[PDB]
C-alpha cells in the first residue's frame, strides 16, 4: 500500500521529521498558528454574524459561520506546522528544539 | 441433455400444489384464529376446496376483455407469472439440491423482485380505466421502496459470510443461525417482505382497487402474488434462520432428511404471514409510504454500519 | 449463434427504440434493448456487470422513464464498413480456429483459488482507486439535489 | 436546557435517535477500538 | 441603565475585537 | 458459467407451462420517489463488492465506505427537511 | 488529519464548507420558527467566505500542496501550472459570486441550493486542472457539468429558462458521449488511461502499424468532444442562444470558469497524447472558423447577450489560433491571452449585469448613458475597446503578443485573418461608441446603479486593464515559469 | 471474430443512438433514450476491452459511467418533466 510521504518538490529547509504523527503535529503549534486560527474564526463568525441580521437569524449563522472558521482555521494552523515540521516551510525553533 | 427438462418440470408443478393448498391453508387459519372452521364441506378435512374451486374457474364461462386485446394484455400475467418462477429456480433446498448455483444468486433474487415491479405496472397500464392505472402507480412505488430496504438488509447479511451462492450461506448458518444475533434485522426483513407483496397491513392500493378483469387473468396474478410470497419466505428462511440445519446439534436429529427442516421453517414463516394478517388493522397510503423512507431505510442503514464495524475490529470476518 | 441472436433482437429493438411511435412502445423496446445487452454480457463471462444492468439499468432507470411517459400519455405533439474491417486479414479465418482449438494451454496453477469477478472488483475499487470512487457520490447527491431544486415546489 | 431539548427530540422521534445511537456504535467502535486491540494484540 | 442588552450583538462585538486583535499580533509577528 | 443454461430452460419452459393455464378455459411524489430509488439502489450496488472483500482490505476499505455512506447521508438529511418525502 | 491528506486540503475543506451551508441552507429554510427566511444572501456570504478560505489554504500551501507525489499519482499530479491554474479559478469564482449577489435579491428567486452548487462545481474544477487520467478527466467533467444542467433551469414560471437549460443539458451531455466514445477507443486501442502510460506508449513512435488505426480514431473523438466544451465554432450550436436565455450570474459563470478549466485539460493533453499533426490540425481550422465567424456574426446583432456570446466565441478563436504550434512562446503567450480573457469577460458581465432590470432584452437601450452615467459609458468603452483592440490596452496587448509568436513560430497565415477579423471588430465597435452622442431615441434612467461589490470589482478590472502595459513583467514572467515546467 | 462482432455491436448502436439524438429533435423522450443508448454503447465496448486486453480497469470505468449515466437521466428527465407543465 503506497502509504509513503515524498514530494515531487524537496525540502529546501531542514528535514527534523519526515512523518510526523498528528498529535505530535498539533501540539507542536507556535503562536503564530494560534494568531492565525483566531483570526480566520472571528472573521468567519463576524461575517455570519451580519450577514445573518439581514435575515433575522443572528444567532444560527453566527453558529454556523464559527463552524466553518474553527475548521478553515485549525486546517491552516495544522498545515503550517507540518510544513514546518517537514522542511516545507522555515524552521528556526522547531531545529533548535529537535537539536 | 433431458434431465434438465424434467428438473423442470418437477420444480414447477409442485409449486402450483403448494400454493393452491397454501391459500386453502390460508383460510383455514385465518378461520381457527377467529374462532371458527375453515372450509371443511367439499374435502374430508376440506382438502379438496382448492381443487373445486379451480374447476370451476375453469368451467366458468370467459369473458375476454376489450383494451389491446393482443400481446399486451394476455402477456403481463405471463410476465410476473415467468419472474416469481425464474426467481423459484436457484433456491437450495438441501445440500446440493438445488437447481442452478448461480454464484451470485442474491443479485439475482433483487434483479427478479425489480423485474416482478415490471410486471405490475404494465399489467395495470394495460387495462382501460385510470383508477387502475392510479393504484398501479401507488403499489409499484411502495414495492420499488420496500425493495430498496430489502437491498440493505441483503447486504448486511452478505457482510457477515463472504460468498454469495446460498449454500455457502446456510453453511455461515450451519455454525450459529444468523437470525440469532441480527434478530431486529430479521424483524426489519420480514416487515419488509410484508410489504414487499403488500399482504398483512399494507393493503390499502388493493383495498381502494376492491373500492373504487379476465378470470384466468385474475386468477394467473393471484398464483403470482401468493408464490412470490412462497418465495419471500423461502429466501427469509434460507438467509436468516438456517436453511436445512438441525438445531443443537444432536446426533438424533440428524436422521431427519434435512430437505424435511428446510420445509418446516417455510411453514412456519408462512404461518406467521397468515397470523399476522388477522390480527392488525391495515396502514393509509401516506404512512405506509412514509415508514418505508423513514424507518426502516435508516434503520438498515445503521445495522449494515453496526454489523460491519462490530465485525470489522475483531478478527471475525472471513 | 445465441450471440448472434442476442446482437439482432438488440439492434432491431434499438431500432424501433428510435423509430417507433407510441412513446410507450419506445420504452418497451429499450427495456428490451437493454435487457439483451444484459444477457449479452451474461455471455462474454461477466456476471456481475450482468446482473447490475439488470438492477440499476433496467429495475431503475428504465421505471422511471416508463412512470414519466406514463403519466403523460396524451402528449404526442453499414455493409461498406463490416466489409471493411472483415477483410482486413489481421482477424483468424475460422478454419485455422479449428484445430488450434486443441492447443490451448492451461496453466492449473493461477485457478487453485478463483477470484469471481465481484470479489476482485471490490478488492481494486475500494482500496485503491478510491477518489473514483468518491466522486460518484458526489455526482448523485448533485443528481438528487438537483431533482429537487428543479421539480419540487 | 439541551438536555431537556434532547428529552423531547428523543420522545418525539424514537427511531431516528435509535438509528443515529446505533450507527454511532457502529462508527465509534472500529475508531476507537482498533488500536487498542492491535496494542493489546503487540504486548501479548 | 448602564448595559447593553442584545446578546447576540455582544457576541458579536468580542469576536469583531478579537478578530481586530488577532489580525494586530500577526501583523507584529511578520 | 453453464448455470444460466439451466436458468434459460427454466425460463423457456415456464413460459410454456404459463401458455397452458393461461388456454385452458377457451405526480411529484411519484416522481420523487422513483428518483430516490435511483439513487440509492446504487448504493445497494455498490455495497455489494464491499461486503464480499472485507478481508482483504483493512479499515481503510471499511472507512472509504463510510465516507461515500456519509456524502449521502447528508443527501438523505437533505432530502428530509425538504420534505420530499412526506408523502 | 494523515499526513497523506495533505495534498487535498483545498478540496477537503471546500467539500465540507460546501455540505455544512446545504445543511444550514436547508434546516433554516424550512424552520418555522422564524418567518420563512429564503437563505441565498447569507449562504452566499458564508460561501464566499468559504471559498477566499480556499484561496488561502492553496495558495500558501502549495509547496506541500505536491506531498503525495506517487500515492496521488494515482489519479492526478500537482505542478506549478496547477498551482497558478486553480488560483485563477478560485479569483473568479469569488469575483462571480460576489458580482452575482446582488442580481439574487432583485430578480428575487429563492433558491439558495443555487450558491451550494457553484462551490460544487468550484470543488469539481479543481479537480479537473489537477487531472492525470482520462477517466479522472471525464469524471471532473461530468460532475461540473452535472452542476451546470441543476444551475441552468432556475426559474420555473419563465420562459426561456426551460428551454435554454435543456438545450444545453442536450448540447453537453452529447458532447460528453462523444468524449467517453474517445476515450474508449484510445483505451481499446492502446491498453492504457493513465497519461504517462499513453506518452511513453506513443510518443515518437506514431509511425503507421497495422492496428495503428485505432488510437486516431479515438484521439479524434476526444478532440471532438472537447471542441464541444470549447464551443467549437462549427459546433457552436445553440450557444448564444443558451447565452440569452439563462440568466445573468449563470451565463458568466459559464463564460468565465469552465473555459480555463478545459483549456488548461487541453493543453496537459496535447503535450502529451497527441500526433504530429491531428489535434494541431483539427484546431487550425477551428481557429481561424471562430474568427471568421466572431467577426461575420458580432457586426450585425441586436440583443446585448447574444453580442456578448459573439464576442466570447472570437476571444476562445483567437486564443485558439495561439494554440496553434508548440513552441515555449507560443504557449506563454497561449496563457497570457486566456488569463485577460478571463479578466474582461468578468468586467463585461459586471456591466451588463448592472444594466439587466429596465433593459430585460435590449441592445438599443444605450440611452444615453453618456449624459445619464458617464462613468459607466466610459468604462463600458473601455472593456469593450478591450474586447476587440485599440492603442495600448489589456486585449490589444494580447492579441498582439500572440500573434508575435505566431509569427514567430513558422506560421504566416493565422495572421491575416486575424488581423482582418480584429479590424472589423474595431470599426464595427469604435463606430457603436462614436455612436453614443449623435441622438438618443430611448431613454432608461436605472434604479439599478452597482451598489458596491459590483462597483469594486468592476474599478479593479477596469483601471487593471488600461494600466496593464506600464508594467507587464510578472505576468510575463509567472507564464514562463508555468509553461516551461508544464511538461519539461 | 468475436471482438470484431462485439466491437461492432457497439458502434452500430453508438451511431443509432447519435441518429436518433440528430434526426428527431422535438420528442425531448426519444432524445433521453437516445442518449443513454449512447452511454450503453460506451460502457459494452468498455467491458468487451476490458476483457479483450487482460485488464481490470474497464470495468471500474464502467461502473462510474453507470454511475453517470443514471445521474444525467434522472436530472434530465427532471428538466423535460418541469418543460411540460406549463
Ligand atoms: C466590516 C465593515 C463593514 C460592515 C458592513 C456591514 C453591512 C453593510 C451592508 C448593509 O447591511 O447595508 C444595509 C443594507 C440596506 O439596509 P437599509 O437600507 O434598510 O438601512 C437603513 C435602515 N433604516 C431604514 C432602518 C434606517 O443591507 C443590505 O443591502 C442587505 C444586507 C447586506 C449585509 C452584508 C454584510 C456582510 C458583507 C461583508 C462583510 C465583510
Ligand atoms: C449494537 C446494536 C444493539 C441493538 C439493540 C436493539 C435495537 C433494535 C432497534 C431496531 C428494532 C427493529 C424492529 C422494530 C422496527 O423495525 O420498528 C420500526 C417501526 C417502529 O416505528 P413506528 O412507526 O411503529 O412508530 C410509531 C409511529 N410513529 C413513527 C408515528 C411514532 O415499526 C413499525 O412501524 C411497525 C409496523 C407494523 C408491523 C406489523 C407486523 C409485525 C410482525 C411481528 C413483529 C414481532
Ligand atoms: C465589529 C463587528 C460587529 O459585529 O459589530 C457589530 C456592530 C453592531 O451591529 P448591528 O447589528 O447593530 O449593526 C451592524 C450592521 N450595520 C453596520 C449594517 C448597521 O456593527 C459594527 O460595528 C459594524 C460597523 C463597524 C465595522 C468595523
Amino acid at each position: 500500500m503506497n502509504t509513503d510521504i515524498t514530494a515531487s518538490t524537496k525540502p529546501e529547509y531542514p528535514v527534523v521529521d519526515r512523518n510526523p504523527p498528528f498529535t505530535k503535529v498539533v501540539g507542536n503549534f507556535s503562536t503564530l498558528d494560534y494568531l492565525r486560527f483566531v483570526t480566520i474564526t472571528g472573521v468567519s463568525v463576524t461575517v455570519g454574524y451580519l450577514s445573518g441580521i439581514k435575515p433575522g437569524i443572528r444567532g444560527p449563522s453566527m453558529v454556523t459561520g464559527g463552524l466553518i472558521g474553527v475548521m478553515g482555521g485549525f486546517m491552516y494552523a495544522y498545515q503550517n506546522s507540518a510544513g514546518r515540521l517537514m522542511g516545507f516551510f522555515p524552521n528556526d525553533d522547531e531545529v533548535a528544539r529537535h537539536n | 441433455y433431458i434431465a434438465v427438462p424434467a428438473e423442470i418440470l418437477g420444480i414447477i408443478l409442485p409449486l402450483l400444489l403448494g400454493v393452491a393448498f397454501l391459500v386453502l391453508a390460508e383460510r383455514k387459519v385465518m378461520a381457527f384464529v377467529q374462532r371458527r372452521k375453515g372450509p371443511d364441506v367439499v374435502g374430508s378435512f376440506g382438502l379438496l376446496q382448492p381443487l373445486a374451486d379451480g374447476l370451476k374457474l375453469i368451467l366458468k364461462e370467459p369473458i375476454s376483455p376489450s383494451s389491446a386485446n393482443f400481446s399486451l394484455f394476455r402477456m403481463a400475467p405471463v410476465a410476473t407469472f415467468m419472474l416469481s418462477l425464474v426467481a423459484w429456480a436457484v433456491v437450495p433446498f438441501d445440500y446440493g439440491m438445488v437447481l442452478s448455483d448461480s454464484n451470485i444468486g442474491l443479485l439475482y433474487l433483487f434483479a427478479i423482485s425489480s423485474l416482478g415491479v415490471y410486471g405490475i405496472i404494465t399489467a395495470g397500464w394495460s387495462s382501460n380505466s385510470k383508477y387502475a392505472f392510479l393504484g398501479a402507480l401507488r403499489s409499484a412505488a411502495q414495492m420499488v421502496s420496500y425493495e430498496v430496504s430489502i437491498g440493505l438488509i441483503l447486504i448486511t447479511v452478505l457482510i457477515c459470510v463472504g460468498s454469495c451462492n446460498l449454500s455457502e450461506i446456510v453453511m455461515a448458518q450451519k455454525q450459529i443461525w444468523f437470525g440469532i444475533p441480527l434478530f431486529p434485522v430479521l424483524v426489519m426483513f420480514f416487515i419488509s417482505c410484508l410489504a414487499e407483496t403488500n399482504r398483512a397491513p399494507f393493503d390499502l392500493p388493493e383495498a381502494e382497487a376492491e373500492s373504487v378483469y379476465s378470470s384466468m387473468g385474475s386468477a394467473l396474478f393471484f398464483l403470482g402474488e401468493y408464490a412470490n410470497m412462497i418465495l419471500m419466505s423461502g429466501l427469509c428462511t434460507s438467509l436468516s434462520l438456517g436453511g436445512w440445519l438441525p438445531i443443537l446439534d444432536l446426533p438424533i436429529f440428524k436422521r431427519i432428511p434435512g430437505s424435511i427442516w428446510f420445509s418446516i421453517k417455510v411453514i412456519l414463516f408462512l404461518f406467521l404471514y397468515i397470523w399476522v394478517r388477522a390480527a392488525f388493522p391495515r396502514y393509509r397510503y401516506d404512512q405506509l409510504m412514509g415508514l418505508g423512507w423513514k424507518v426502516f431505510l435508516p434503520l438498515s442503514l445503521a445495522w449494515v454500519v453496526a454489523v460491519s464495524g462490530v465485525s470489522v475490529t475483531f478478527p471475525w470476518l472471513p | 449463434m445465441i450471440l448472434s441472436v442476442l446482437s439482432s433482437l438488440a439492434l432491431v429493438s434499438g431500432l424501433m427504440v428510435v423509430r417507433a411511435k407510441n412513446p410507450v412502445h419506445s420504452v418497451l423496446f429499450f427495456i428490451l434493448v437493454f435487457c439483451d445487452t444484459s444477457g449479452l454480457l451474461l455471455l462474454l463471462g461477466l456476471d456481475f456487470s450482468a446482473m447490475i444492468f439488470l438492477v440499476v439499468y433496467i429495475g431503475a432507470i428504465a421505471v422511471l422513464f416508463l412512470f414519466v411517459v406514463m403519466m403523460f400519455h396524451i402528449q404526442i405533439a453499414l455493409w461498406w464498413e463490416m466489409f471493411f474491417i472483415l477483410d482486413n486479414e489481421t482477424i483468424p479465418l475460422l478454419p485455422t480456429q479449428i484445430n488450434t482449438t486443441s492447443l490451448i494451454y492451461t496453466v492449473y496453477a493461477g485457478k487453485v483459488r478463483s477470484w469471481t469477478n465481484l470479489e476482485t472488483l471490490g478488492n481494486l475499487l475500494y482500496t485503491y482507486y478510491f477518489v473514483w470512487f468518491l466522486v460518484p457520490s458526489l455526482i448523485l447527491l448533485v443528481a438528487m439535489i438537483g431533482a429537487i431544486v428543479l421539480t419540487m415546489h | 436546557a439541551v438536555m431537556e431539548k434532547l428529552k423531547m427530540f428523543v420522545v418525539q422521534e424514537p427511531v431516528v435517535a435509535a438509528s443515529c445511537l446505533i450507527a454511532g456504535f457502529g462508527l465509534f467502535l472500529p475508531a476507537v477500538v482498533r488500536p487498542i486491540l492491535d496494542s493489546y494484540q503487540a504486548t501479548k | 441603565e448602564r448595559v447593553s442588552t442584545d446578546k447576540h450583538r455582544n457576541y458579536a462585538v468580542v469576536a469583531g475585537t478579537i478578530t481586530i486583535l488577532g489580525a494586530l499580533g500577526w501583523y507584529l509577528k511578520g | 458459467m453453464s448455470e444460466f443454461a439451466p436458468i434459460c430452460i427454466y425460463l423457456v419452459i415456464s413460459l410454456l407451462v404459463s401458455l397452458i393455464l393461461l388456454g385452458l378455459p377457451f405526480d411529484i411524489r411519484f416522481y420523487l420517489v422513483s428518483i430516490l430509488f435511483i439513487i440509492f439502489d446504487p448504493e445497494v450496488t455498490f455495497s455489494f463488492p464491499w461486503a464480499v472483500s472485507l478481508n482483504k482490505i483493512d479499515p481503510f476499505g471499511s472507512w472509504s465506505m463510510m465516507a461515500f455512506l456519509l456524502i449521502l447521508t447528508i443527501g438523505s438529511l437533505y432530502e428530509w427537511k425538504r420534505g420530499a418525502l412526506d408523502w | 488529519m494523515f499526513n497523506l491528506f495533505l495534498a487535498v486540503y483545498p478540496e477537503i475543506f471546500i467539500i465540507n464548507a460546501t455540505f455544512i451551508l446545504l445543511i444550514h441552507g436547508v434546516v433554516f429554510s424550512t424552520s418555522k420558527k422564524y418567518d420563512y427566511p429564503p437563505l441565498v444572501s447569507n449562504v452566499g456570504w458564508l460561501g464566499l467566505l468559504s471559498v477566499l478560505i480556499t484561496l488561502l489554504l492553496l495558495a500558501a500551501g502549495a509547496p506541500l500542496l505536491t506531498i503525495a507525489h506517487l500515492f496521488r499519482n494515482n489519479l492526478f499530479r500537482r505542478d506549478n501550472f496547477t498551482y497558478f491554474c486553480q488560483i485563477l479559478l478560485l479569483l473568479s469564482t469569488a469575483g462571480t459570486i460576489s458580482m452575482c449577489f446582488d442580481f439574487f435579491e432583485q430578480e428575487r428567486f429563492d433558491a439558495f441550493e443555487f450558491i451550494v452548487l457553484i462551490l460544487l462545481s468550484t470543488c469539481s474544477m479543481l479537480f479537473m486542472i489537477s487531472a492525470y487520467d482520462s477517466i479522472a478527466m471525464y469524471l471532473a467533467i461530468e460532475l461540473q457539468s452535472l452542476c451546470f444542467y441543476v444551475m441552468a433551469a432556475s426559474k420555473r414560471k419563465s420562459e426561456f429558462s426551460t428551454e435554454a437549460g435543456l438545450k444545453y443539458l442536450i448540447l453537453g451531455a452529447f458532447s460528453s458521449g462523444i468524449l467517453l466514445f474517445g476515450c474508449s477507443m484510445i483505451y481499446g486501442s492502446t491498453g492504457a488511461t493513465h497519461f504517462d502510460q499513453l506518452a511513453k506508449i506513443l510518443t515518437g513512435y506514431e509511425i503507421t502499424g497495422a492496428r495503428s488505426s485505432g488510437i486516431f480514431m479515438g484521439i479524434l473523438f476526444i478532440a471532438v468532444g472537447s471542441l464541444f466544451k470549447i464551443t467549437a465554432v462549427p459546433f457552436h450550436m445553440w450557444a448564444p442562444d443558451i447565452y440569452e436565455g439563462s440568466p445573468t450570474p449563470v451565463t458568466a459563470f459559464l463564460s468565465i470558469a469552465p473555459k480555463i478549466s478545459i483549456f488548461a485539460n487541453i493543453s496537459r493533453v496535447s503535450i502529451y497524447g497527441s500526433y504530429g499533426a491531428t489535434l494541431q490540425q483539427i484546431f487550425c481550422f477551428c481557429s481561424i472558423a471562430s474568427m471568421i465567424l466572431g467577426a461575420l456574426a458580432a457586426m450585425a446583432q441586436t440583443k446585448v447577450k447574444r453580442l456578448l456570446a459573439y464576442s466570447s466565441i472570437g476571444h476562445v478563436g483567437y486564443i485558439c489560433t495561439g494554440f496553434s504550434c508548440g513552441t515555449i512562446e507560443g504557449i506563454q503567450s497561449l496563457l497570457i491571452g486566456i488569463f485577460i480573457y478571463a479578466l474582461m469577460t468578468i468586467d463585461a458581465f459586471a456591466i451588463v449585469l448592472a444594466l439587466r432590470q429596465t433593459r430585460v432584452k435590449y441592445i438599443a437601450d444605450l440611452g444615453a448613458l453618456a449624459k445619464t452615467n458617464p462613468i459607466l459609458a466610459i468604462t463600458f468603452s473601455i472593456t469593450m475597446f478591450s474586447y476587440v483592440g485599440i492603442p495600448p490596452l489589456a486585449g490589444f496587448c494580447s492579441k498582439f503578443y500572440l500573434f508575435f509568436a505566431a509569427l514567430g513560430c513558422g506560421a504566416y497565415f493565422l495572421a491575416p485573418v486575424g488581423v482582418v477579423t480584429s479590424v472589423i471588430g474595431c470599426f464595427y465597435y469604435i463606430r457603436l461608441a462614436k455612436r453614443m452622442f449623435f441622438d438618443t431615441p430611448r431613454t432608461w434612467i436605472l434604479y439599478e446603479p452597482m451598489d458596491r461589490d459590483k462597483s469594486l470589482l468592476l474599478a479593479m478590472t477596469s483601471s487593471f486593464i488600461t494600466l496593464f502595459f506600464p508594467y507587464p513583467s510578472p505576468l510575463f514572467s509567472v507564464t514562463h515559469q508555468m509553461a516551461l515546467s508544464l511538461y519539461l | 471474430m468475436d471482438p470484431i462482432k462485439y466491437f461492432t455491436f457497439s458502434m452500430i448502436i453508438f451511431i443509432l443512438g447519435i441518429r436518433g439524438i440528430l434526426l428527431n429533435r422535438r420528442n425531448i423522450l426519444i432524445m433521453l433514450m437516445s442518449i443513454e443508448l449512447m452511454l450503453l454503447a460506451v460502457n459494452s465496448n468498455f467491458l468487451v476491452f476490458s476483457v479483450s486486453l487482460d485488464d481490470m480497469m474497464g470495468q471500474s470505468f464502467a461502473l462510474l459511467v453507470l454511475t453517470v449515466a443514471a445521474a444525467e437521466s434522472a436530472i434530465g428527465l427532471a428538466i423535460f418533466v418541469i418543460t411540460f407543465r406549463v
